[PDB]
């Protein structure tokens, strides 16, 4: 059976993680001590799905995740909470000292060193599945083990594994609003490894989620819970097809194949149609022409990036519930039709329509509820190179003066590093200006 | 007798024969545990051609089904026709293609044909003659359009004197549910021009149509879709499996239909079509038949009939009629279409008439032609392959899985030379 | 036999069509569901001119509906007869012509013609043999003057050689329901001036006039307008349906009735008209239907009949008769009324006698009448055009869709042609 | 399905969409909750026809109705009234400040920025129809967002909608009686955008519905909800024949080819038949010929304005209810015999007579009752002329001296706009001395 191994890195990845292995406990029936209740009244089915379950003899459920922080203040958060019991013991804390927010400690110090825990407890959990793999690595940039220990987790699998899909979800500096004033050194760094091992990755923003919880879903004061909650239904639909019973199922292969054209362009920008509220889950209709022209306006973009100032390549909706597979070439031929809604010449053929119909579930605690479809649509534009134009400004505005660099360069990286890594970042923003750009006879 | 089997390739092409089996079934009238409760014994004289007999009384299709891919199988397995295909048939793999051709004709085909020919040899011999190779596969995808021409590259190596019909869904001008499509059916057209004595155009346009423009349906569902092509798949094997007053096999079509030996990909139409509930306004007649089969809004390959020429076109009556008004009927609409036919050439339409009809329905018939209106089924593809691969887009996933760029502009010289050989005789002369 | 289509354009098209179809299953006993049910066996052996077959013994109409912009579209559905229209011939579209011209012959009816004519030649092509073309539209109006004239633009091209009836509601002098309507009058009259073999001169007035001065009727709405004109429809095709003993098709009518083919704007009138319940003071005689249709109170086109010379007129008798009482009516009021006919024409009026009355009378008639006074329905038009294009007053509203200031002039260069070689024949000689 | 966009501006334009909506609600059946409890006691009939209403899954109805006005106090007594949660919660409030009269705050300062948020709600409602479009504008003259943010919301909607009818129906100011000392500098410069992209204007006014309501109602203190109804009574039997089934409809296309001659004459001055009391409801016949006469008086004009002094070019008869054909016919030629209803020459039809037999409904609470039929006659004629010169000498009165101008130009404005606006209006009514004079040979 087809089945991912969930990686959470760093206090990022560990937080996501507390509420995407909430949704899927209560999609399948998973109480948060293993059981299965729901399904021992009707007696069939084996729902709790190897995708993302393994299960022991017992009853009890295990799910395949390891996540690793490098401090013990976040996962103890779990291992008192209210999922203890549920996942397995190993959740890999080992961290004496924080990484205080630098890449270089981070990919040499105390990454190293604890690294020896990590890649022997994925053998161990590699080996009791047959079929497909794919790493859903979590992980931020700008943080000290997001970015730093990513790198490390990156070089040493993509060797003992080889040629795995690996999907990582990044969550990238907004260009207004940053939390540290070292976080334009981290997410430079990270893109040295990111481009070249991991197949695809899956960048979203916080200032453009703030924006979605305050415009569709009318809170005005958002924490860190209800921002994890719509990332975790935008991974819940892009692993759905693994799990549920679909029209049109996409396999995590089906990505690599579809979205990406180039080997170094794998940048493609989640969205979503999260306009419950819920007291406008009424006066208003939902179809799958609305739901689809949900990703036309650049106000409900999962990153701070304008898609009309920039070609697409190629997109992939993926939808859920009671969709017909009529009524989605109704809004597609419709897209095709709009001029600002900008295509290159080279990809003719556009979308691809991935049709799960299993609804997506609500979690109680707020903050949308029962919608009867949905969307997350996966589209690489051209516009992201102006989201990366708004970082490398500010790498280099802090490298003439030679700020904040004793830290990095004092704890075993070279000073060479740096601009190894903006040789690539000015080389890759360079792609970008090529492929929207069409050749002229 | 004359017995046929049936392999299932690609996502599609298994869907596509869950539906076949069930239309099948009900015309020979066998429940899901393939106990024979018909109403006549007239239906069980060629029982023999796709359903091989068991030990009790029952009766089991011979549908290989390469395609279970495992997300596929425990829904062909739980669905309504799961209890009755034989489980060693559903030969699968895992790791599925991934919309990749590489990946469907390369890497994982050439570690399943092997296991997929060791139960088509187990099929052939438990037969007293073979005539066909009936493969529901489509186009686009993965294993439908790779592994599906992996096989036609072998089965007919190992039988070279076989009518070998593939079904072929194919991709659309404006429905694009694969972005790697015009991929998938330029590396796979290379494939069924060599390999195929016929194979049917099917787009999901044209489908998508006749559920809109004719059939009024609100909600046209995938079911929907299949329910209209296997309508056509059990009508080109029905004076195959049922008397008549003028027979026609798989091969007295594929001797007339066909001019040469690339020109074989046709359009398949069926009639009547029409949206009521038990009070239609209309009456079914042999020239109500004729006008609906030759009508441009019900093919199934969404291209215009009357922008180029039909080569030669084949009706298959069924019901009770009179052959004089199906002899006369040809020949009026080749009268009033003297251009739209090909003039050097005597008569165009052959007729097929077969004696015993559907369950529901009085009459029906099936429009099977060849035009040179297919030019545009295949001018489309090349021109959304030749923008693709000029700037090398989506090759690093398949060279990354062996293959080489010498193959890409071998595949395209042979799909631009069908152009050539329908531009040629849609000209006048 | 002999077969006609009837087309509705206009909305004043099928209101008079939903009678129409109304008088004529009345008069073949024929039920809502096209069940027939009859009382004799003579009215079916015609049921083939109007009312095709279906499967079990029903009958459907060969009614195209055009004219069924959805405002009108669930009241004709929603009728007393909208179970007997066949659904496929409800052919519209959407953002109708709005009282405009223009929008009803250059930019919605180019976008709807094509979808009428497939539907006319699938109605062509299952008759034997087609003469009729009733198209009841009405001037004035948007889709009736528009769409109405460019459909006998296509349907005169592909038939050239089909009698083209159009029954055509006229403007009137004082009942201004349109304040575009002396454009939408001259440039349909422009198109049926060459397109059409004959058109019925109908005003409202004349029928607001019987209703009033004859039939006593306290308040006439829309339906007892149509009614009187729908017993004009079926009065002039009865010959076709029923047997005789002098029949008149609806092409020995215009041989006859119409000198030269520029000639052919008729007035039609009918008889008996009477007010009554079930006492009536009079008595049901060949001479008591002749005076009646020769009064100049019992027209319709709204002219005065004794300002001009009629030229010929035609007197389509129904019912039982005696050819006596009726060639020698005939006679006296030719010789009584000789300066109000034409003096160089040897006999004027033609007769037409068939062997069936309607349901509840025992005689009745059709005065179809071609004079010379219908010259006042084109001269009031022709000044309240050029009062309106003068000052160029509503043209923006036509220029902007599409057209030309030089195709007004045209319009009106013909119109005033129509009064030219009407003039001549109203003078003595 | 035909349909309307119905777009109230200012305080003028939502009051009266206080009693618009009102009075729709009533007719069909519609409840201040959405439901149709009316029709599920029959069980047929979609009679919440889809011209005005938008209809979601759950039964419930949404109009097509949006709201602009810059001030949170008028559409806080929607968002609280009895009316709260039938409309979609997306009635654009958002104004910091109020536009203070003028047209400068207004057509530059905070209209800006506030139309992004009008047009993209039009874009999202407008894509929900198949069919007819117009846009039934609400607003007034003399104010400052029904001046200014109209003629903002005009030449943005005249770009992305192209040729579609709109019907805009506008309160002139009174030429005796005016609530504002700045009304008169707002009602010539709203003229240059009135006058190019909205084709059909409707005035009304509010002295000449105050004396209808004193003499024929009989109503001595006439507050703004008793005239607000009688305006709602007219904009139903406008577009009564998108809905209703008559025996002669009148499509909103039909208005442009009939009661427009030239492309900036088109301002046709409503009227009604309201000599209800309902004392007066007995003791009167009201045929058909009676409520015809009511258009003789121009004691029933609903603009302070003597029709006598001028031609008429063209009218629009609008029947209510049980109406014969018939009878219309017997109160036309009347109509053409009277020597002071005077006709051009050009114009020799007149009239046209739309008959709509669906009777007008009664709103409980007064202030008429259920009359069997009506008539909303529709006519431009010349003397509105008279009707801008009684302005046009007010503007030009406090333009010599230069009052109340650095409150105009002082808001981004040019005060060569004035002059601009009054070029206009002097050629607007040299237009209306050409149309009325035959010419002679
Ligand atoms: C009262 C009556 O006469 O009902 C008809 C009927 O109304 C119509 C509309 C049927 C109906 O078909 C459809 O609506 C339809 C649905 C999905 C896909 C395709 C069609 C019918 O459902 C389909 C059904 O067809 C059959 O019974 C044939 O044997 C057909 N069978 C199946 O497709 C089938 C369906 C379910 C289970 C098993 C088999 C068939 C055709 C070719 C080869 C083998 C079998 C028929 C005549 C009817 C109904 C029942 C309404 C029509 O279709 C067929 C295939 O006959 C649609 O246009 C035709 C014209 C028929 O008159
Ligand atoms: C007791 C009796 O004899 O009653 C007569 C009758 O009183 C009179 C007044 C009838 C009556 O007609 C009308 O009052 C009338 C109403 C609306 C529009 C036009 C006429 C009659 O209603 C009409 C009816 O006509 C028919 O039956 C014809 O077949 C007629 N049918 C229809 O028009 C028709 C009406 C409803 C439903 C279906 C058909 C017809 C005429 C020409 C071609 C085909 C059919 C008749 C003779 C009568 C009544 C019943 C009172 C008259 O009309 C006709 C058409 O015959 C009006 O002047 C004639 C003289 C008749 O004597
Ligand atoms: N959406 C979301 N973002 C978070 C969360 N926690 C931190 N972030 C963001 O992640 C970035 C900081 O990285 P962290 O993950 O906190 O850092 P870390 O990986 O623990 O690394 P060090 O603390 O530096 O060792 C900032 O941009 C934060 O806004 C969370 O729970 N949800
Ligand atoms: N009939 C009617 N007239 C009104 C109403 N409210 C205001 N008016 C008239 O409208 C004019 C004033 O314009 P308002 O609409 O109040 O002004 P506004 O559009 O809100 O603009 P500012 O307040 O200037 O931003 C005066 O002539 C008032 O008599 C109402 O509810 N009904
Ligand atoms: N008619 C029909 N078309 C299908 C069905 N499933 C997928 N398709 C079409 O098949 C193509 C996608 O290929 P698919 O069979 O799903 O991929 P595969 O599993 O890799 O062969 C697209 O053109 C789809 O529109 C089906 O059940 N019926
Ligand atoms: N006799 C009759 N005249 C009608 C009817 N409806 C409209 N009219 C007349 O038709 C003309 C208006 O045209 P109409 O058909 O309604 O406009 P359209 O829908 O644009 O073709 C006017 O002269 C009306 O008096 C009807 O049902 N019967
Ligand atoms: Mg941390
Ligand atoms: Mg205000």
């Amino acid at each position: 059976m087809r089945e991912c191994i969930s990686i959470h890195v760093g206090q990022a990845g560990v937080q996501i993680g507390n509420a995407c292995w909430e949704l899927y406990c209560l999609e399948h029936g998973i109480q948060p001590d293993g059981q299965m209740p729901s399904d021992k009244t009707i007696g069939g089915g084996d729902d709790s799905f190897n995708t993302f379950f393994s299960e022991t003899g017992a009853g009890k459920h295990v799910p395949r995740a390891v996540f690793v922080d490098l401090e013990p203040t976040v996962i103890d958060e779990v291992r008192t909470g209210t999922y203890r019991q549920l996942f397995h013991p190993e959740q890999l804390i080992t961290g004496k000292e924080d990484a205080a927010n630098n890449y270089a400690r981070g990919h040499y110090t105390i990454g190293k060193e604890i690294i020896d825990l990590v890649l022997d407890r994925i053998r161990k959990l590699a080996d009791q599945c047959t079929g497909l793999q794919g790493f859903l690595v979590f992980h931020s940039f700008g943080g000290g083990t997001g970015s730093g220990f990513t790198s490390l987790l990156m070089e040493r699998l993509s060797v003992d594994y080889g040629k795995k899909s690996k999907l990582e979800f990044s969550i990238y500096p907004a260009p207004q609003v940053s939390t540290a004033v070292v976080e334009p050194y981290n997410s430079i760094l990270t893109t040295h490894t990111t481009l070249e091992h991991s197949d695809c990755a899956f960048m979203v923003d916080n200032e453009a989620i703030y924006d979605i919880c305050r415009r569709n879903l009318d809170i005005e004061r958002p924490t860190y819970t209800n921002l994890n909650r719509l990332i975790s239904q935008i991974v819940s639909s892009i692993t759905a097809s693994l799990r549920f019973d679909g029209a049109l199922n996409v396999d995590l292969t089906e990505f690599q194949t579809n979205l990406v054209p180039y080997p170094r362009i794998h940048f493609p920008l989640a969205t979503y149609a999260p306009v419950i509220s819920a007291e406008k889950a009424y006066h208003e209709q939902l179809s799958v022409a609305e739901i689809t022209n949900a990703c036309f306006e650049p106000a409900n973009q999962m990153v701070k990036c304008d898609p009309r100032h920039g070609k697409y390549m190629a997109c992939c909706l993926l939808y859920r519930g009671d969709v017909v597979p009529k009524d989605v070439n109704a809004a597609i031929a419709t897209i095709k039709t709009k001029r600002s809604i900008q295509f290159v010449d080279w990809c003719p053929t556009g979308f691809k329509v991935g049709i799960n119909y299993q609804p997506p579930t609500v979690v109680p605690g707020g903050d949308l509820a029962k919608v009867q479809r949905a969307v997350c649509m996966l589209s690489n534009t051209t516009a992201i190179a102006e989201a990366w134009a708004r970082l490398d400004h500010k790498f280099d505005l802090m490298y003439a003066k030679r700020a904040f660099v004793h830290w990095y360069v004092g704890e075993g990286m070279e000073e060479g590093e740096f601009s190894e890594a903006r040789e690539d970042m000015a080389a890759l923003e360079k792609d970008y200006e090529e492929v929207g750009v069409d050749s002229v006879e | 007798m004359r017995e046929i089997v049936h392999i299932q390739a690609g996502q599609c092409g298994n869907q596509i024969g869950a539906k076949f089996w069930e239309v099948i079934s009900d015309e020979h009238g066998i429940d899901p545990t393939g106990s024979y409760h018909g109403d006549s014994d007239l239906q069980l004289e060629r029982i023999n051609v796709y359903y091989n007999e068991a030990t009790g009384n029952k009766y089991v299709p011979r549908a290989i089904l390469v395609d279970l891919e495992p997300g596929t199988m425990d829904s062909v397995r739980s669905g309504p026709f799961g209890q009755i295909f034989r489980p060693d048939n559903f030969v699968f793999g895992q790791s599925g293609a991934g919309n990749n051709w590489a990946k469907g004709h390369y890497t994982e085909g050439a570690e399943l044909v092997d296991s997929v020919l060791d139960v088509v040899r187990k099929e052939s011999e438990s037969c007293d003659c073979l005539q066909g190779f009936q493969l529901t596969h489509s186009l686009g995808g993965g294993t439908g359009s790779g592994m599906g021409t992996l096989l036609i590259s072998k089965i007919r190596e190992e039988y070279p004197d076989r009518i070998m019909n593939t079904f072929s869904v194919m991709p659309s001008p404006k429905v694009s549910d694969t972005v790697v499509e015009p991929y998938n059916a330029t590396l796979s057209v290379h494939q069924l021009v060599e390999n195929t004595d016929e194979t049917y155009c099917i787009d999901n346009e044209a489908l998508y149509d006749i559920c809109f423009r004719t059939l009024k349906l609100t909600t046209p569902t995938y079911g929907d879709l299949n329910h209209l092509v296997s309508a056509t798949m059990s009508g080109v094997t029905t004076c195959l499996r049922f008397p008549g007053q003028l027979n026609a096999d798989l091969r007295k079509l594929a001797v007339n239909m066909v001019p040469f030996p690339r020109l074989h990909f046709f359009m398949p139409g069926f009639a009547p079509l029409t949206s009521r509930g038990s009070q239609q306004y209309r009456a079914l007649t042999v020239p109500e038949l004729t006008q609906q089969m030759f009508d441009s809004k019900n093919m199934m390959a969404a291209c215009d009939p009357r922008h180029g020429r039909y080569l030669t076109v084949a009706a298959i009556f069924r019901g009770r009629m009179s052959m004089k008004e199906v002899d006369e009927q040809m020949l009026n609409v080749q009268n009033k279409n003297s251009s739209y036919f090909v003039e050097w050439i005597p008569n165009n339409v052959k007729t097929a008439v077969c004696d015993i009809p559907p369950r529901g329905l009085k009459m029906s018939a099936t429009f099977i032609g060849n035009s040179t209106a297919i030019q545009e089924l295949f001018k489309r593809i090349s021109e959304q392959f030749t923008a693709m691969f000029r700037r090398k887009a989506f090759l690093h996933w398949y060279t990354g899985e062996g293959m080489d760029e010498m193959e890409f502009t071998e595949a395209e010289s042979n799909m631009n030379d069908l152009v050539s050989e329908y531009q040629q005789y849609q000209d006048a002369t």
